[PDB]
């Protein structure tokens, strides 16, 4: 006899063991970066003679 | 169940005004054995954002 998930399985000759492992291990990486940049320069001149 | 969170929020502002303003405005007048007369003017204007 062989019982996984309430289900009645057969295991084969050549198979040793086939055990459901849970092993769960999940990564989440976010990235969120901006840049700013501002330039002005007003010049004005006069002259009268 | 184990849980491995990490936030890092960064936030940079910077802002620079320059305001630069010159006037300069001259006038000569002479009048007697002979009729003379001058004028000048100058104007400067800078800014920078």
């Amino acid at each position: 006899p062989h019982y996984i998930l309430n289900t009645r399985f057969r295991k084969p000759y050549n198979v040793e063991s086939y055990t459901p492992q849970t092993q769960g291990k999940y990564e989440f990486i976010l990235k969120e970066y901006e840049s700013y940049s501002d330039f002005e320069r007003n010049v004005t001149e006069k002259m009268a003679s | 169940y184990r849980v491995l969170f990490y936030v890092d929020s960064e936030k940079l502002k910077q802002n620079d005004f320059n305001s630069v303003e010159e006037k300069k405005c001259k006038s000569s007048g002479w009048h007697f054995v002979v009729k003379f007369s001058s004028h000048g003017c100058k104007e400067l204007e800078n800014a920078l954002k």
